């Protein structure tokens, strides 16, 4: 019913730390398995961090954003999603003592973490390091990260090539004192939308930029490319058209049935030399079309396009600019059809295609993918989103930060120098947010089997005498640099991490009481 | 750490739930191993009893809870598609070595080394593996040789006795559906049919089609040697008008005139088949006529066709009639009207064999026929489900010899010589780490479980019969030349598996070892065991 006092921050913490103890054994590359019980007589052996905790049925309210959390970093950055949640539900944990045992209040200690917040992307910047964003064999080294232990290793150097040329192409990269800076702004949600076409090669997958559509042209002779094109879109079909009102045409003249049959065939030509009238090259309307309008229009030198969706042609009214006008004597002559590149109608595993592909970047891209199966191109997809997200990250930013347990630690240690300068009653709760970054590391140690204890106080002697850029091995599991082998991962990764952990953890801590009702 | 309704098993604890739940399918599995191996019953509940010895059946009739067996099962079942044979040789792996684990896990040893450790002998089994394993020639004159690779898979299953009657039946139905080249082989083209009434020792295989429908008139000839074949698709039964008419008759023998003049353009074509027969070998000994017609034909045709001495079959199965198509050559007649003598096809003797209730006719003798059938015979139930087991297999396992050129010993050779290797090598070798060495040795302990399980279900004292192979190894390798050394089951002493006649294919071996392999590592992944949604 009702928790006061003390309780409800126990039961605030003990979700949150139930959540992460779960997936404790989910991190690493090296990371165990977990094997659910399902109500039923089956059972799940994915290792997947969301897949395990999406399975997991929960009670208790801070649980449940726990799982919210997850799925905002899935959004953000394709891998990690084990890094934020544990590290999120470990803060908490170490402020649990300070919090009770202490008897520390609890806005004194959000008060404390949002101090070390602050400090900990100092940190973060401080040992991230630079790397050339311009360079096509770096981006490949990079984005590899995310690729390896997939079926796409062997494509890797394609995989790679379709996500920077996707994200190059959608990409505005600006800045100066006048207009401002966008700060690097990439949409990969909107602008680089994919379509996938069973069949072919992976060499054969090219990133068009324009919308791709997968209906034919009208008529087999027909103008394959235009030099300057002018496009009209319209949802109306071409057919005749009739009165909203009441028509009703009496007949009784002999000579007036033909001439009625001739005017019939006339309105259609009107529809048709209403749309003639700013000379479009290209037509493409939403429904069918009749067979008069494709020969009235054959006649008038343009290109005809039937049966396209209404959610394409919106997205080709941004890349194009005509808008749609769905009565042909209402069409404007402001909406134009420049920056298309090429009609061409070329067939792409024996069904016809219409390329609307340009030579400009319009801000956004169809990418036209080629596998094996449909298994494979669903492979293809998710990995180039997660492709594209390691190299939309370091577009982002030009520094990359160490990972392995090297970056968790130089921070500890940061945080443990600034604590002894560090005044006031918030110190105490400012030393358990390096306790905190520890336990990552450690994680890593504890599922690579060696001695927790040992390892890690080596580990930190590392980062205090030596450079921060020895880490942990995932293959050996021994105190190794991080420059022999690289597992350099971006910072974007990084900043949002703690980001968001702080954020989640305050959170949780000013929520004093939970009732139930409508 | 708890919620309502939520059940967990956490710090090391669903380790010793997961290799105890190995050990409960081990133990159960155990028993039925080799031609040693012992009979199970299986009850769907129904109230059928089903007694077989094959672990594809059994781990499909009975549900576990247990989800350590159920990804066994899953795996296993996964193994029974491909290799077709060993389901419980992959159990017998997989529990044991989670054994041989679970000790070192005791010891504090992390399960990613006892993995890994598996990993990199598997690797290194592979080595071993295309070293060990034998290249047979592709000769199709080497039906000794598959004399012995049929006593593999059938001196599993029966007692024995079957297999000297399913010996020639299953060596005979692959040579004759596979033509001599390297093309392939289709399991397809044996039909497997069971019948009841008669001894299973009694199974014979034949080398047409069998089928159930046959003549009936008990004038109609019962043997017919060297006949023609006539695939027809009409009806020579009575017909009745498409629309709603009626017959008025005058007289009483009008009523008979009138059914015959319907039936006159049945017999229209009754006149057109007699008379192929009287145009091609009428009198002619050593040839006949027969008639498969897939439709019904009443008794009147029945009679007239037994006076010309012609078989005459209605109500085919209509898969059967594009079978025997193939078989006798004889194309499918639509319509008497097109009827000739060149489409009639060829067979040999046509004999019908009568018991009581059913009468079987055969195809056999056929030129070109490229179909065999497999006749399965029994009294009960029993005998018709386990030999069906050993028929699947058996002709599954010649398959896989035929597709495969390479073969392995089978009596515990590859299993013994490859963990005394794993156990000289690695100490020479010591490439791999330190502390894989406990991961190397627990798979190469844990592989002797089934030479050890062999003899075990035999009574013979397995620390005596694997002492005595081991310094037989040992005197053969002091000796410096090749010896392949195998266990016996019936003296207990050891022997050769090339002389004995014992062979394991290399395909079920090669998916055993690294089958075996990722089952138990992906149950040594798992440090916790959760239950929500309940």
């Amino acid at each position: 019913e009702r928790t006061t006092g003390r309780q409800a921050q126990i039961s605030n913490i003990t979700a949150a730390k139930a959540v992460a103890d779960v997936i404790r054994t989910c991190l690493g590359p090296k990371a165990m398995l977990k094997m659910l019980l399902d109500p039923m007589g089956g059972l799940v052996l994915t290792n997947d961090g969301h897949a395990i905790l999406r399975e997991i049925d929960v009670a208790h309210p801070a649980a449940k954003s726990m799982l919210e959390l997850s799925r905002t970093q899935d959004e953000e950055v394709g891998d990690g999603t084990t890094t934020v949640i544990i590290l999120a539900g470990e803060i908490l944990a170490q402020c649990a003592p300070y919090l009770i045992e202490k008897n520390i209040h609890p806005v004194i200690i959000i008060q404390a973490l949002k101090k070390a917040l602050t400090d900990a992307l100092e940190v973060i910047k401080q040992v991230s390091k630079p790397v050339d964003v311009e360079n096509d064999a770096a981006m490949k080294k990079l984005i590899q990260a995310s690729i390896g232990t997939k079926y796409v290793i062997h494509w890797s150097e394609k995989m790679c090539e379709l996500a920077l040329d996707a994200v190059k192409t959608v990409r505005k990269d600006l800045g100066q004192t006048v207009e401002g800076e966008p700060n690097f702004e990439i949409d990969i949600k909107r602008y680089v939308r994919v379509e996938k076409i069973p069949g072919g090669d992976v060499l054969d997958s090219r990133v068009l930029k324009g919308v791709l559509l997968n209906k034919d042209v009208v008529h087999p002779k027909m103008s394959r490319h235009i030099e300057n094109p002018r496009v009209v879109l319209l949802d109306c079909p071409l057919e005749y058209k009739k009165g909203e009102s009441q028509t009703n045409i009496e007949i009784e003249k002999e000579e007036d049935w033909n001439r009625i049959l001739q005017i019939e065939e006339e309105q259609v030509q009107l529809m048709c030399e209403q749309i003639l009238a700013v000379r479009p090259t290209l037509v493409i309307t939403e429904k069918g079309v009749s067979d008069l309008a494709q020969h009235y229009l054959l006649k008038g030198g343009c290109s005809v396009l039937r049966r396209v969706k209404k959610s394409d042609n919106n997205r080709i009214a941004r890349v194009t600019g005509a808008t749609i006008v769905n009565r042909v004597e209402d069409l404007k002559e402001s909406d134009v059809g420049t920056n298309c590149g090429l009609f061409k109608v070329e067939m792409i595993g024996d069904e016809y295609f219409s390329f609307l592909d340009n030579c400009k970047e319009p801000k956004a891209c169809t990418i036209m993918l080629r596998g094996g199966s449909k298994d494979i191109l669903n492979e293809i997809d998710r990995n180039l989103q997660d492709a594209m997200a390691v190299a939309r990250n370091v577009m982002l930013s030009p520094s990359l930060s160490p990972g392995g347990g090297a970056t968790e630690m130089a921070v500890s240690v940061k945080l443990a120098e600034k604590a002894k300068q560090l005044e006031g009653i918030q110190q105490w709760p400012y030393q358990a947010v390096a306790d905190a970054m520890e336990c990552i590391p450690r994680t890593l140690i504890q599922n690579a089997g060696g001695d927790p204890i040992r390892l890690l106080s080596q580990l930190r002697a590392k980062h205090a005498q030596g450079n921060f850029t020895t880490g942990i091995d995932g293959d050996k599991g021994k105190i190794v640099d991080m420059v022999s082998y690289g597992i350099w991962e971006p910072e974007v990764i990084k900043q949002q991490s703690v980001k968001t952990a702080i954020e989640s953890a305050c959170l949780l801590l000013r929520v004093d009481d939970i009732v139930s009702g409508v | 750490l708890l919620n309502p309704k939520a059940e967990s098993l956490r710090r090391d604890a669903a380790l010793k739930v997961n290799v105890t739940s190995a050990e409960g399918l081990q133990s159960v599995l155990e028993t039925n191993l080799g031609p040693k191996g012992t009979l199970k019953m299986l009850v769907d509940g129904a109230g059928n009893i089903k007694l077989t010895k094959d672990g594809k059946v059994l781990l499909t009739e009975m549900q576990i809870q247990s989800p350590t067996a159920v990804l066994i099962a899953r795996a296993a079942a996964a193994q029974d598609e491909i290799t077709g044979d060993g389901t419980t040789t992959v159990v017998c792996l997989v529990g044991e070595l989670l054994r041989q684990a679970h000790r070192f896990i005791q010891e504090g040893v992390h399960p990613r080394i006892i993995t890994d450790g598996f990993e990199i002998a598997r690797k290194e089994s592979m080595k071993f593996l295309d070293e060990f394993k034998i290249s047979k020639t592709n000769l199709s004159n080497d039906r000794e040789f598959l004399l012995q690779v049929a006593r593999s898979s059938l001196l599993t299953k029966v007692d024995a006795d079957l297999t000297e009657v399913l010996t020639p039946i299953v060596t005979d139905a692959v040579l004759s559906v596979y033509d001599a080249q390297a093309d392939n082989l289709d399991l397809h083209m044996v039909e497997i049919m069971q019948m009841q009434h008669l001894s299973p020792k009694d199974t014979t295989f034949i080398k047409g089609l069998v089928l159930d429908h046959g003549g009936r008139h008990p004038d109609m000839p019962t043997r017919v040697k060297n006949a023609y074949v006539l695939i027809l698709n009409v009806s020579l039964e009575y017909e009745k008008t498409e629309v709603n008419s009626g017959f008025f008759y005058s007289s009483a023998d009008q009523r008979d005139k009138l059914a015959a003049s319907e039936r006159k353009f049945v017999d229209a074509k009754l006149k057109k088949i007699i008379d192929l027969k009287n145009e091609v070998c009428g009198m002619d000994p050593d040839k006949g006529f027969v008639i498969i017609n897939q439709k019904g034909i009443d008794p009147m045709s029945l009679d007239v066709f037994a006076k010309h001495n012609i078989l005459a079959l209605r109500r085919a199965k209509r898969r059967n009639m594009e079978r025997l198509q193939l078989v006798t050559g004889g194309e499918a007649q639509n319509s008497v009207e097109d009827l000739s003598p060149q489409i009639l096809g060829f067979s040999g003797l046509v004999y019908q064999e009568t018991i009581g209730e059913e009468k079987f006719t055969y195809v056999t003798e056929n030129t070109d026929p490229k179909s065999c059938t497999i006749l399965i015979k029994g009294s009960t139930h029993y005998a018709l489900a386990q030999t069906k087991d050993a028929v699947r297999d058996g002709l599954r396992a010649v398959a896989n010899v035929l597709k495969d050129k390479n073969i392995i010993p089978g009596a515990g050779a590859f299993y013994i010589a490859l963990s005394r290797y794993l156990r000289s090598a690695n100490m020479n070798k010591l490439g791999a780490k330190g502390k894989t060495k406990t991961g190397i040795e627990a798979f190469a302990e844990a592989l002797l479980v089934i030479p050890k399980t062999l003899v075990k279900n035999s009574g013979f004292d397995p620390l005596d019969v694997l002492a005595m192979v081991e310094d037989e190894l040992d005197d053969a390798q002091d000796s410096d030349e090749t010896r392949y050394v195998g266990v016996d089951l019936n003296i207990g002493d050891s022997c050769d598996p090339t002389i004995e006649g014992i062979w394991d294919s290399y395909r079920v071996l090669r998916n055993a070892i690294t089958g075996a392999t990722g089952i138990a590592s992906n149950l040594l992944l798992c440090d916790e065991l959760l239950r929500a949604g309940r």
